[PDB]
């Protein structure tokens, strides 16, 4: 879906990369999505991947937490509940999600997963530092 | 191997689908589609490959993940209000 | 019959809103979107206004609905466009579509200036610590 | 094309900042002066 | 001494500064410098084929153009081209 | 300079050391010096949340009786937790009654007040005259704006789908892009300053 909503888009900056896109790298475009966080991980800051915020943040978090996610989101969409067309379980079940999302459970859900099971962490001056000098006082 | 049914399944899809079900007060039980692939439909065919077949053939009775509300499904699939939230974004060589 | 609230920069008054007469008087994102709406339905439409609390809520007392909700319960109007949030008691006495503008809760600041200089700026280019070592290496010279 | 003024290499500081200069260098030759020169010692 | 050190560590430092800021200065010299910078604004004539050329434009420099022409200069645009001769040279570099 | 010089060998070590520290740390306050008045970089105090709990100084409220506050209110998640404890025992009162009281409190202070709202108005705000506010970090919930209608009327799928097709081609977020930051005033070197007493 990334590539066709940057293909299919009516905004500047996401057309200019288009115009970008599909140049010779040769291939900046990937197959898997491993594919990708490897191809990241081995650039050296060389190459950045365009992928799902959510997929981004638990990469993050996951072991040996070598990457990070960074701007807002270029797009904006949603994952759902699916049921069948005509069934019973329509009105119960986004009630159901919605009073959730009030309650704050999916929230802690998300916390729970992404952050209270990362192998990672949870989260400035210019003036020289010790660091910088230390050969001179050695 | 240890544990059978939906106990070994372990997932933040697990647990949003079992408050669902005790908000709504049903029992359910947990499969994973064969396809391991999310709903598409065949250009020629006009088949659904994944879940959303496992929907609208009547095979499933509810689908419980990360499902992408796009307007091709919308119209064979009724969805709920967004449970997560997402979009798409940049991933960087963390800076050592 | 569409619904809308002055809110901006969903509904606001084109300047010079005297000479427009109606339906083109009003500007902004909520009208733009009701066009497009209209457009890919077919029907037409007329931009209203209905002020009494501006949107929806519930008298747990009076047990009457309010603003946008109230009058599309009691069919004052056919649809309503504007910012009204998704909520669950919403969505038990009407039918929302999917998002078309996801959002959440933020933190406003006043943009950092450039800081009155303080006094003993002039030791900021190096840190506390290189300063104390300057001092004791020269004790120990 | 801006001509660069006479006494623009005074630019990188204040005139408040020469001022005084000039007057703690006058405090500082005074007070070395009798702090060297009021004791008879 | 310690007065003298810092008060001229500090002339050179910002004698330093001054230099290398009149070194980074980079003059208009196309449409893309005017068009991301704002500290100068830039209008054309109120009735002519330039504001319908702009107008009526499908480029990405240009369509960034219109959409700053037009703004709360409070009038950019102007009626006479010698009153826009004028006004720039009036403005002390502030228009274009 | 000096009136005395060493004329061993080991105090002429230690001169010469001494020496040595002195040029590069006395070059090295005045590069850095250069640095800092050659590049202006005003640091935000906050970048996140948890940073504006753990600060004291800055001060943060909502509006009072809003949604924002019963979401602050019943939460579960431990910042807001301590953010809720704050503000139940804040003085005088954080809380507001309008969000333009907030945006006022805002700016007539100077960071000392942070505004608790939508990321919509708040990136509207962001881009009005004056622009002297900014939105900082992420956002603390999820929510949506939806298009309503009664029960049983016979436009609810239509318009499901319109938005939804709106959304996929890319129509709303031009529309956005018109009426936020197309259609704003300020968009996104400074000659140096002499040094100042
Ligand atoms: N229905 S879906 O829309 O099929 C879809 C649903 C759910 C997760 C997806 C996903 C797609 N996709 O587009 O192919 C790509 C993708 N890529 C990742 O890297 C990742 O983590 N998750 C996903
Ligand atoms: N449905 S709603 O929920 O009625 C609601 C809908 C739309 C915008 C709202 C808003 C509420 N509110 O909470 O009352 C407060 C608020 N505050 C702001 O500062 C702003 O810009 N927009 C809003």
């Amino acid at each position: 879906s990334t590539k066709e909503f940057f293909r299919r888009s009516k905004i500047a900056v996401f057309e200019k990369m288009w115009t970008y896109m599909k140049s010779a790298e040769p291939s900046v475009f990937v197959r898997t999505t491993e594919e990708g966080m490897i191809r990241v991980r081995k650039s050296k800051g060389k190459y950045a991947y365009l992928l799902e915020s959510t997929m981004n943040e638990y990469i993050e978090q996951r072991k040996p937490c070598d990457t990070m996610k960074v701007g807002g989101n270029l797009d904006s969409k949603g994952y759902g509940i699916a049921t069948p067309k005509g069934s019973a379980l329509r009105g119960p079940v986004n009630l159901a999600v919605l009073k959730l999302s009030e309650q704050g459970v999916l929230d802690k859900l998300k916390s729970k997963w992404w952050y209270d099971k990362g192998e990672c962490g949870s989260k400035k001056t210019s003036a020289l530092s010790l660091s910088n000098v230390a050969g001179v006082f050695y | 191997n240890q544990f059978e049914g939906n106990d070994r399944y372990e997932g933040y899809c697990v647990e949003l689908a079992a408050e669902i079900a005790k908000h709504v007060g049903y029992s359910y039980r947990l499969e994973i589609v064969s396809d391991g692939k999310y709903g598409a439909r065949d250009p020629d065919t006009k088949a659904w490959n994944g879940m959303v077949g496992e929907l609208v053939y009547g095979r499933a009775d509810v689908a419980v993940a990360p499902l992408t509300i796009t307007l091709v499904r919308e119209e064979v699939i009724d969805f709920s209000k967004p449970f997560m939230s997402l979009g798409i974004s940049i991933m960087i060589k963390k800076p050592q | 019959v569409v619904t809308t609230i002055l809110e901006s920069p969903y509904v606001m008054m084109k300047k010079n809103h005297e000479m427009l007469e109606g339906n083109e008087r009003y500007e902004g994102y909520c009208v733009d979107l009701a066009a497009e709406i209209a457009k890919h339905c077919g029907f037409k439409y007329k931009l209203t206004i209905v002020g009494d609390g501006k949107y929806g809520a519930r008298d747990a007392d009076t047990k009457i609905w309010n603003g946008m909700v109230g009058e599309l319960v009691y069919g004052k109007a056919d649809i309503a466009i504007a910012p009204l949030t998704i909520t669950l008691v919403r969505e038990e006495v009407i039918d929302f579509s999917k998002p078309f503008m996801s959002l959440g809760i933020s933190i406003m600041i006043k943009k950092p200036q450039k800081s009155k200089p303080g006094v003993f700026s002039f030791l900021d280019p190096l840190a506390y610590e290189i300063w104390m070592c300057i001092v004791f290496a020269y004790i120990g010279v | 094309k801006s001509k660069p003024g006479v006494f623009s290499f005074l630019d990188p500081l204040a005139y408040e900042i020469w001022m005084c200069i000039v007057f703690a260098y006058i405090g500082v030759s005074v007070v070395l002066f009798l702090v060297s020169r009021f004791s008879p010692y | 001494w310690f007065f003298t050190l810092i008060i001229i560590s500090s002339y050179t430092a910002n004698l330093a500064a001054f230099l290398t800021v009149e070194r980074m200065v980079s003059p208009i010299e196309s449409a893309e410098d005017l068009a991301k910078q704002t500290e100068i604004a830039y209008g054309t004539l109120e009735a002519g084929s330039t504001k319908e050329f702009f107008r009526r434009s499908k480029i990405a420099v240009f369509e960034k153009m219109w959409t700053y022409m037009k703004s709360a200069e409070p009038s950019v645009f102007v009626r006479t081209t010698e009153e826009g001769m004028i006004r720039v040279r009036k403005s002390k570099g502030k228009y274009a | 300079g000096c009136d005395i010089s060493p004329r061993s060998l080991s105090g002429r070590i230690v001169g010469g050391v001494w020496w040595f520290f002195t040029l590069i740390i006395i070059s090295s306050y005045t590069a850095n010096l250069a640095a800092f008045l050659t590049v202006e970089r005003m640091v935000s105090p906050i970048e996140s949340a948890e940073d504006l709990s753990k600060q004291t100084e800055i001060a943060y409220g909502t509006l009072d009786s809003g949604s924002t506050k019963e979401f602050f209110r019943r939460s579960k998640i431990a910042v807001f937790d301590k953010m809720w404890t704050y503000m139940r025992s804040a003085e005088p009162s954080v809380f507001v009654r309008t969000t333009a009281e907030g945006v006022a409190r805002v700016r007539k202070s100077k960071g000392k007040y942070a505004y608790l709202l939508e990321s919509t108005m708040n990136e509207y705000i962001e881009q009005r005259k004056p622009c002297d506010t900014m939105k900082v970090g992420g956002n603390l919930d999820s929510k949506g704006y939806g298009i309503a209608t009664p029960k049983g009327s016979s436009l609810g799928t239509p318009v499901n789908l319109a938005v939804l097709k709106l959304s996929e081609q890319g129509v709303l977020d031009k529309l956005k892009n018109k009426w936020w930051y197309d259609k704003g005033e300020c968009g996104a070197k400074e000659k140096t300053s002499a040094l100042s007493l």
